[PDB]
């Protein structure tokens, strides 16, 4: 119910699903949902953001996280506005049993509205701090 | 446009 | 309006009073708004967040921002929970002509309500690379 404990419950469910089952992070996010992992669509094409749970699976799926590791430096997590709960992780994060490379991930989770305290990702930006300087 | 300066406190 | 240009417009004119008039930076904030510009404790580990416009001051004044300048490098800005915006920023910043050091940047710009196109900032957080990695 603090914004911290929801915040750090959901980065370590969240880069250990990215482990384990990528196939199901998109139980996170819904119709509202934004991912932004910026390369192209599933079905070919550049995008900005990709929306809704059924783009954002598609989207996860051809990233093709395979034996991915992933380790977290710090996380921060505030309320912020409509009881939502914005997120900034940073960390190393390996695919392909490749070098690590260093991370941010700004998440904006909000109540879900059927379940008491249970939140879904409005929001989820990554980057890789290599591809900017 | 665009305003994002409150009043002071 | 347009969240990329909201944000955009927003951070060249956060680091352009960093830099002209840091003394007035805690004007963009209101009551429950989080701020923390990296640090850490006596135990090494990063400081906390402080809430509010009068103790975000207290401590953008500590920071003795002089001659601040600073490099952005990447933005990128989304609609979020209630026509919010949430800023992702990574760029270099030298204050007082000290190190250029890197940091990763997320903002939560929220509708004042008042008019069309008046925000605030509910969260800032920044955190330099050194610090946290």
């Amino acid at each position: 119910p603090s914004p911290l404990l929801v915040g750090r419950e959901f980065v370590r469910q969240y880069y250990t699903l990215l482990n384990q089952a990528p196939d199901m992070l998109h139980r996170f996010y819904g119709k509202n949902s934004s991912y932004v992992h910026g390369g192209l669509d599933s079905n070919g094409k550049p995008a900005d953001a990709v929306y809704g749970q059924k783009e954002i699976h598609r989207k996860v799926m051809s990233q093709n996280f395979t034996n991915c590791h992933t380790k977290i430096r710090h996380v921060d997590a505030h309320a912020t506005l409509n009881d939502g709960v914005v997120v900034q992780v940073m960390g190393l994060l390996s695919n392909n049993n490749q070098a690590l490379r260093r991370f941010m991930q700004t998440f904006v989770l909000a109540p879900e509205g059927s379940v008491a305290n249970k939140f879904y990702v409005h929001n989820d930006i990554f980057r890789y701090q290599d591809e900017v300087f | 446009p665009y305003n994002f300066i409150q009043d002071s406190m």
